[PDB]
């Protein structure tokens, strides 16, 4: 609930953001507080600002550190947001491709924000709009359909959780998991051997074998 | 040597120390080019004398004795750079230019000797690629000790101590390392300062990176040091040791070549194709000189381009780009266009000849009366292949290799077999024909053809044939005399084509650099149909001129011809830097050629 | 859609993730500010050591209302027996304050002022401390194989401007190594 | 789109008649969808602007033969052919975008 | 009328707001006074975080063009280099608007004498004279208040003869030689000395601005040495080197030459393209060029050595060179080069006197790059001051190094120019002053600007008249590319030979106002300095006949 805890989490979904494999969930728990929080003050800012014109008939350094503090603080978003709306795009066959199926977890109000199911749908929907008008007519009937055949293949991609990442180990240690020599931890990579980790130690490797310690929030990307 | 240690430390300093804003240049340079495998760093002298004016006072005292000095240090400094330690890592080269101060090169004499001199000058042609020292070891003939010589730049003889006696050792081949040396042949440049008399050329010598940096006959700069040698008073032959050596602009082409890439360019280039009046701007970057004459102007700049040239299997493989004719009265600005055209050439050879100057107009090999064994001696075809050919006085080329033209156009080959050596060698050089047609005007009211010497079949041989006749005619004259006294002075006519430049115009250094862009991009190619067009032009040009001769008139046409035209349309697409060409694209090839087939009707 | 880069960071952009780490300054000053992430402060302390985050402190000492203190780590001895460690230890990176290159030309350009000799002298120790570790880096390059790394102790900068070449190529290993069976 | 006021897609992706208009239709339907990414938030985004972090905080701008003034909003800043500024980083954003600004 | 500190701190009332400001300067205009002058202003302006519009306007009556253009909130106001003749009270009018009235306007200048509506009359300005000129200047107090408000037919004549007697006072001020005083910048450098910052770049942007007119008599520029010097010698860099080192890296005083380009460009060149060599040992004749050579035959210096690039010159002959010098060029008069004046420091990239750093940005001015196409033109010139702006800026002194070779250009074009004009014997000595004309020649265009034919007369002065004995005339010279005929002509002033007894107060800046007085036809007082007009070919003769009488001086 520390407001500075907010941002330090919300650089941890933004770092984490760009350099994921692939889209990861919507912490609208923690943002929502955030997005209202953003207008607060910056209604509150042109309070005092405006308020600074009944002075008028000093110190505007904290004034334009507080305005300041916003743009730089409402960039931060705008990466994260439009690299999950790319992702989305990138892999807007795949997220319907979980979202028709039960099992397991979905689009919902889960993974995407209402703007993101949003943008999502209608995006594919004219992509559908756009492809059928103009390569579709002209659409044989097997090809009628645009998902897997089978192959190759396609979209389906990306859920690739094998691919190779730099990452930067932390926890707030019980001293769980951890197995020495000096520090945690595991495990075992799907074609090999355990490594293994320690904190001070980056080490790069699949996204899948470490994904768990990104939810775990074991590990910095 | 301790004080030249201190003078080593003094550059390490140099390196270690200095600053641009923030990143120490050099030192970049190196790591850079550690991975280059360059070994070697070009230096500004002025971030020398902007470092410490002393070193350089001294440098430029006796350099000879330093810059080898120059170079153990900085040999070090890739030691603190390149890696750590506690391989093999060679003996760096080092390479300096600078703004400097140009001299002329018919006023070096004595002085400055053994100095550094700027200049310019041009290279006649290279010397052979000749490997030198650079570690040897020797073990004795006598007693045996090893010996262990760095032979260094920049003669001296093996040092004899260990009957023993007088001089016992020779070189262990087997461990030894080494170096190239060109023994660049090089001349002064054509404008000063001959006087009265004939080009001095003065001999010089590149070694390891500066190798085969310069080809055989371009403009150049190399700045070296003046010096001596016996080599047969006490009359030693003058010559200049090679550092550093920088092409004149640009030149850098050679090989394969350069850009690179300075991104502008494409766009810039892209733009041009983008540009409608791009064909007929570069109409108007060739001739600022000339005011009309439009058509052969037209025809000049799809030479440079480059055509055509497909090499499909089997051997079978057709020009690029043709030839071309300005023979017509004196008068045509041909020569003066010439004079353009050459300018204009990235590389090329200008030749009035017989053959330019005093060049066997084809490749003559001729024995070196020492140690005997003919060599070729190069020929002027043969150094402007991938290149522009200039003729005039083509009334009078010589006539037995006159041959050799009316093949190497075609085949893009010269064969030799005279002499010892068989080798069938390259020009690829286009070809346009200035020379001045028999008696003037005269030939116009008799047959125009047999014009050039004996036979027809030279216009066969060539492609773009164009008779320029020009009349005494009202107002296209007061127009052009009006721009004449402009031309003149001042430059009233020079002025108004730098307005052109912000508002339209090409600069035309530029155009060299242009044509050798989109010559190095792949052919362009025509689709089918304006093909197709080609034949049912040429069906009615080759009818036309069957019932032209209806009249058993005497003549012109071939194959070669419409195929002639055929790499007009690649070369004037070759300007677009498209891979295809459109029906009207190539249909103005067509008008372009179109007044020689009137040539051919009149 | 981003298009740049896009997986990794710009340098302009890392540079904007270190300008959010906490330093000590020396205020000239005796509102509130409020902001978010602040906390601090009531009217700080004039010529006295207090921490605040940088970015805050770059632009107070472009009203020079302020003054940054030198890292404790950033000095010329200092760097000495860290440079030293490092030709002396051929495989390990050994330590640093892993935001220090974008920390170097941040201060460089305007907090010059408050150090004593940096100018020619850090920038020379620092581009020969890059040099042995870029080699140490580069030579280490070597071993690059699927699917382990430990670049153990590298910058962000360090890391992220060479970021794609190992990234990309190494899925090209992986890829076709487990997949031969 | 493109930045204040976009405020249109026209002339903008010079193209136009060039791209096929099945992909016309489509696109200048994208970009409807896009401005409803500019409803959803209520940020305010400015996802279109923004994309470089800001430093610091204040440029200089010198206008290239531009005018101007649009400067309706906040405040009337005059835009006359060579003309050059001390403005912080948000006004900045839309002119520089928009060609009229230049130097940072 | 006021300390600087008043209406600085005053301005900072009235300075920062959002959206800005609203205050503004307007740089006035391609004089350099301004240049180094607004960018401390600048940089003052940077450091109290304030938010400025900044204007390079050009023509005298585009100052009109922009001040009703737009301006709409703007609470307080700056200009330099202008008003300091004509009012804009009356010129833009102005009219009260809102005592404690809704805006400020700051106007900066060193050109005399002041307007009459400049120090009394206090609505727009806020005169900046302080501390300068006082003077008094017991006449304006006069021209007010003894004019304001201004038997009774005999007292009526009296009023009227004691206003007369105020009359005949305060028209003879107002009508008056116009001339500069003091290079603006070192006023807001004392502007900024009292408020106690001095930087090393303010103060060397302060030899600049200081220097930028040293072609131009001094006067008190003799004096600013000391008020330099001094402040010179109020920075202590260090107490020794700390080679170099590469930053800081400051200036020193040296061995200073009015011969031309000598850093940068050969020894030879140096003395050829140079001024002060010009007219003292005749350049245009190739007697005063062998004459030359005999300088280096007591020089000890090779012709080649004159030819050669002055960075590998001998550590010897630089050494030695000053006492060469003083042991040869006593000889022919050239004793006076020689001057003490200060260098900045690149180091590494080199270093240059302030005297030649001047040249380079007075190159940009006009090259590196139906009415409308004029203006256009000179909204060009405006677009092409910019890059000054930024050549100021030692950020990237790569560009400044063009506008440096440019120098060559451009004298290179003149020197020539000048003697293909002394060969065909131009000179016309009339009776009350020497005048020229041209009509045609090489780069015109380049003749357009109004500098070049400053730098132009400036040169054909010194060369026309050392003197060249006897009795020193002033000058005007024409000429003319296209628009039909726009004849730009400038007024022109002799220079002493170092050896000025008085101000002499350019009459032209009148004169030219008494024949705009008169039948005034074509004539286009467009221009911002009184000493240059456009003017048609067709009137120009007339023009000149009536240039001619009435003389005024
Ligand atoms: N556009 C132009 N058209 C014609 N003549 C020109 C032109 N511009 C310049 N000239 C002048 O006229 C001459 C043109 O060359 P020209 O008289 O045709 O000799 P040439 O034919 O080129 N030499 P040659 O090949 O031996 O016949 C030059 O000497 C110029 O002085």
């Amino acid at each position: 609930v520390s407001p500075q805890q907010d941002f330090s989490d919300l650089m941890k979904s933004w770092k984490n953001e760009r350099c994921s494999p692939e889209l990861l969930p919507y912490p609208h728990q923690l943002m929502k507080r955030l997005l209202n929080r953003i207008s607060m003050q910056s209604q509150l800012i042109e309070n005092i600002s405006m308020g600074f014109l009944d002075m008028q008939n000093e110190s505007k350094l904290p004034l334009l550190c507080m305005e300041t503090e916003l743009e730089r603080l409402k960039f931060v978003i705008r990466s994260y947001i439009r690299c999950r709306l790319s992702k989305i795009d990138k892999f807007s066959l795949y997220l319907r491709q979980l979202n028709e199926d039960e099992n397991s977890l979905i689009s919902l109000t889960d993974l995407l924000s209402k703007d993101e199911i949003k943008y999502h749908d209608t995006h594919s929907l004219i992509w559908l709009k756009l492809v059928n008008d103009s390569i579709l007519k002209y659409m044989p009937e097997e090809l009628q359909a645009i998902n897997d055949t089978e192959g190759s293949v396609n979209m389906i991609d990306e859920p690739d959780w094998n691919k190779f990442v730099f990452i930067h180990v932390n926890g707030p240690p019980d001293g769980e998991n951890e197995f020495g020599k000096p520090c945690y931890t595991v495990t075992i990579p799907d074609l090999k051997e355990e490594v293994e980790l320690t904190i001070g130690s980056i080490y790069v490797m699949r996204y899948e074998v470490i994904r768990d310690l990104l939810r775990d929030d074991k590990v910095a990307l | 040597d301790d004080d030249n240690t201190e003078i080593i430390k003094s550059f390490k300093n140099f390196i270690l120390e200095f600053r641009l804003d923030s990143q120490f240049i050099y030192r970049d340079q190196l790591r850079n080019n550690i991975l280059v495998k360059n070994y070697s760093l070009t230096v500004n002298m002025e971030h020398l004398i902007g470092y410490n004016e002393d070193i350089y006072k001294k440098l430029s005292d006796e350099p000879s004795d330093i810059i080898p000095l120059f170079e153990t240090a900085i040999t070090q400094v890739a030691k603190r750079i390149s890696i750590l330690s506690r391989n093999s890592l060679p003996t760096f080269q080092l390479i300096l230019n600078s703004n400097a101060n140009q001299i002329p090169l018919r006023d070096l004499d004595s002085e400055h000797v053994s100095k550094i001199v700027r200049l310019s000058g041009i290279i006649i042609s290279t010397s052979v690629l000749s490997s030198r020292a650079t570690y040897l070891s020797i073990m004795c003939r006598n007693c045996r000790h090893t010996t262990s010589i760095t032979i260094n730049n920049f003669t001296v003889s093996l040092p004899r101590s260990c009957n023993c006696g007088p001089d016992p050792y020779i070189i262990i081949h087997e461990s030894s390392k080494f170096i190239d040396q060109q023994f660049l042949k090089l001349q002064e440049i054509p404008e000063l300062v001959p006087v009265g008399e004939m080009p001095r050329n003065l001999t010089m010598t590149c070694d390891r990176y500066l190798t085969n940096k310069v080809i055989p006959g371009t403009r150049v700069t190399i700045v070296g040091i003046y010096s001596i040698y016996n080599s047969k008073v006490a009359i030693r032959t003058p010559y200049i040791k090679i550092l550093g050596i920088q092409s004149d602009v640009e030149t850098s082409s050679i090989w394969n070549s350069v850009t690179m890439f300075t991104e502008e360019e494409e766009e810039e280039f892209l733009q041009l194709s983008r540009n409608p009046k791009l064909y007929e701007i570069l109409t108007n970057s060739i001739a600022p000189s000339i005011f009309g004459n439009e058509d052969i102007k037209k025809a000049i700049v799809c030479l440079l381009m480059g055509g055509s040239k497909k090499i499909l299997p089997d051997g079978m493989r057709l020009r690029g780009d043709i030839n071309v004719l300005l023979l017509g009265d004196p008068g045509t600005a041909k020569s003066q266009l010439l004079k353009f055209v050459e300018k204009v050439s990235p590389i090329a050879v200008y030749t009035s000849g017989k053959g330019s100057s005093a060049a066997g107009l084809t490749a003559s090999v001729q024995r070196d009366p020492m140690t005997r064994e003919f060599y070729l001696e190069g020929g002027a075809m043969v150094l402007a292949d991938g290149g522009v050919v200039c003729i005039d006085e083509f009334d009078k080329m010589r006539d037995e290799d006159r041959v050799a033209i009316h093949e190497a156009m075609e085949q893009q080959t010269i064969s030799i077999a005279k002499a010892g050596i068989t080798t069938v060698l390259n020009s690829r050089t286009s070809v346009l024909a200035a020379a001045n047609p028999i008696y003037g005007r005269y030939d116009d009211l008799k047959s125009p053809g047999d014009n050039i010497d004996f036979q027809t079949t030279i216009l066969s041989r060539f492609d773009m044939i164009f008779i320029v006749k020009d009349d005494h005619n009202e107002e296209r004259d007061i127009s052009i005399a009006n721009h004449v006294i402009n031309i003149h002075t001042g430059n009233a006519n020079a002025m108004q084509n730098q307005q052109e430049e912000n508002g339209s115009e090409i600069s035309i250094e530029k155009m060299k650099r242009y044509i050798t862009y989109c010559r190095l991009k792949c052919a362009p190619r025509l689709s089918p149909q304006a093909a197709e067009k080609l034949s049912s032009n040429f069906v009615t040009i080759r009818k036309q001129l069957l019932i032209n001769e209806l009249e058993s008139t005497e003549r012109p046409i071939t194959i070669r011809q419409l195929e002639a035209i055929i790499r007009i349309t690649e070369s004037l697409a070759k300007l677009e830097l498209s891979p295809i060409a459109q029906e009207r694209h190539v249909d103005e090839a067509i008008r372009l050629f179109q007044a020689s087939t009137m040539d051919a009707a009149s | 859609l981003p298009a740049h880069l896009q997986q990794t960071f710009s340098p302009e952009e890392i540079q904007f993730i270190v300008e959010n780490e906490p330093i000590k300054i020396f205020p000239r000053i005796t509102w509130q500010l409020i902001t978010t992430d602040d906390k601090a402060l009531n009217n700080m302390v004039a010529m006295r050591s207090t921490e605040v985050v940088l970015w805050i402190a770059l632009l107070l000492k472009q009203q020079s209302k302020c003054s940054i203190v030198a890292p404790q780590w950033l000095t010329t001895k200092e760097l000495d027996r860290k440079i030293q460690y490092e030709k002396t230890h051929p495989d390990r990176f050994s330590e640093l304050p892993w935001n220090w290159l974008v920390l170097a030309r941040i201060l460089f350009n305007k907090a010059k002022d408050d150090f004593h000799d940096p100018i020619h002298e850090l920038r020379g120790k620092i581009q020969d401390l890059r040099e042995i570790r870029q080699i140490k880096v580069l030579k280490g390059l070597k071993y690059l194989n699927e699917s382990h790394l430990q670049l153990d102790n590298l910058s962000l900068l360090e890391i992220n401007e060479l970021r794609p070449f190992i990234t990309e190529i190494m899925d090209k290993l992986r890829e076709i190594h487990t997949a031969s069976l | 789109n493109g930045l204040d006021l976009m405020s249109s897609i026209t002339f903008s992706q010079q193209d136009t008649n060039n791209l096929s208009h099945q992909e016309q239709e489509y696109l200048k339907e994208y970009c409807d969808l896009i401005t409803d990414l500019k409803s959803g938030d209520l940020v305010d985004i400015d996802l279109s602007g923004s994309l470089v972090p800001p430093s610091d905080v204040f440029i200089d701008v010198r206008v290239l033969k531009d005018a101007g003034e649009i400067q309706t909003e906040y405040g009337v800043f005059n835009l006359i052919k060579d003309s050059q500024f001390f403005v912080r980083q948000s006004d900045v954003e839309r002119l520089i975008q928009q060609g009229y600004l230049q130097k940072i | 009328i006021s300390q600087f500190s008043e209406a600085y701190n005053k301005i900072l009332r009235n300075s920062s707001s959002h959206s800005s400001c609203q205050l503004v300067i307007f740089v006035s205009c391609l004089n350099i006074d301004a240049l180094c002058a607004t960018k401390m202003l600048s940089l003052l302006f940077k450091k109290q975080l304030v938010q400025s519009q900044i204007v390079p306007i050009f023509g005298y009556s585009e100052l009109r063009r922009h001040y009703s253009q737009l301006d709409d909130n703007i609470n307080s106001l700056l200009l330099v280099g202008f008003g300091g003749v004509i009012d804009l009270e009356a010129f833009l009018e102005i009219d009260p608007q809102e005592q404690s009235f809704r805006r400020d306007i700051y106007v900066l200048d060193a050109h005399r004498p002041w307007n009459l509506d400049n120090i009394f009359g206090s609505q727009i300005i806020q005169c900046f004279d302080d501390g300068t000129v006082d003077d008094t200047l017991g006449e304006q107090k006069e021209a007010y208040y003894k004019l304001l408000e201004l038997n009774d037919l005999s007292k009526r004549k009296q009023r009227k003869k004691q206003i007369h007697e105020y009359e005949g006072v305060l028209e003879e001020y107002y009508s008056q030689g116009t001339t500069v005083v003091n290079s603006i910048s070192a006023q807001i450098y004392s502007l900024l000395s009292a408020i106690g910052e001095t930087n090393l770049s303010n103060l060397w942007l302060n030899i600049l601005g200081t220097t930028s007119l040293d072609i131009a008599y001094a006067q008190v520029y003799n004096r600013l040495y000391p008020l330099l010097q001094d402040e010179v010698k109020r920075l202590t860099p260090s107490s020794r080197n700390s080679v170099k080192t590469p930053d800081t890296l400051t200036l020193n005083i040296q061995p200073d030459y009015y011969l031309f380009l000598l850093r940068h460009s050969s020894l030879y060149d140096s003395f050829y393209y140079s001024n002060y060599v010009n007219a003292k040992l005749s350049l245009w004749n190739e007697n005063g060029k062998k004459r030359l050579h005999k300088m280096f035959a007591r020089m000890g210096i090779p012709l080649s050595t004159a030819q050669e690039t002055w960075l590998y010159m001998d550590h010897s002959i630089k050494r030695e060179l000053g006492i060469i010098f003083d042991k040869n060029l006593d000889r022919y008069g050239l004793q006076d080069i020689i001057r003490d004046g200060f260098v900045r420091t690149l180091g590494y990239r080199g270093s240059i006197s302030a005297s030649e750093f001047v040249e380079a940005l007075t190159a940009l001015l006009e090259v590196g790059n139906s009415a409308q196409k004029l203006t256009n033109l000179r909204k060009r010139w405006v677009s092409n001051f910019w890059l000054s702006w930024d050549a100021l800026d030692d950020r990237k002194v790569e560009l400044l190094n063009r506008g440096i070779q440019l120098a060559q250009d451009l004298q290179r074009a003149i020197f020539n120019t000048g003697v293909a004009i002394l060969e065909k014997k131009l000179i016309k000595h009339l009776r009350i002053y020497r005048l020229c004309v041209l009509q045609d020649g090489p780069d015109l265009d380049l003749y357009r600007n109004p500098l070049t034919l400053l730098r132009l007369g400036n040169w054909l002065i010194e060369c026309c008249a050392e003197s060249e004995d006897k009795q020193l005339l002033p000058m005007v010279l024409a000429s003319i590319d296209e628009n039909t005929d726009t004849y730009l002509v400038a007024g022109l002033t002799p220079r002493y030979p170092r050896g000025t007894k008085k101000p002499i107060l350019n009459n032209f800046s009148m004169a030219f106002q008494q024949i705009t007085a008169e039948t005034d036809a074509k004539v286009r007082i467009d221009n911002f300095e009184s000493s240059i007009i456009e003017i048609r070919r067709e009137d120009l003769s007339p023009f000149l006949e009536k240039l001619t009488l009435s003389g005024l001086l």
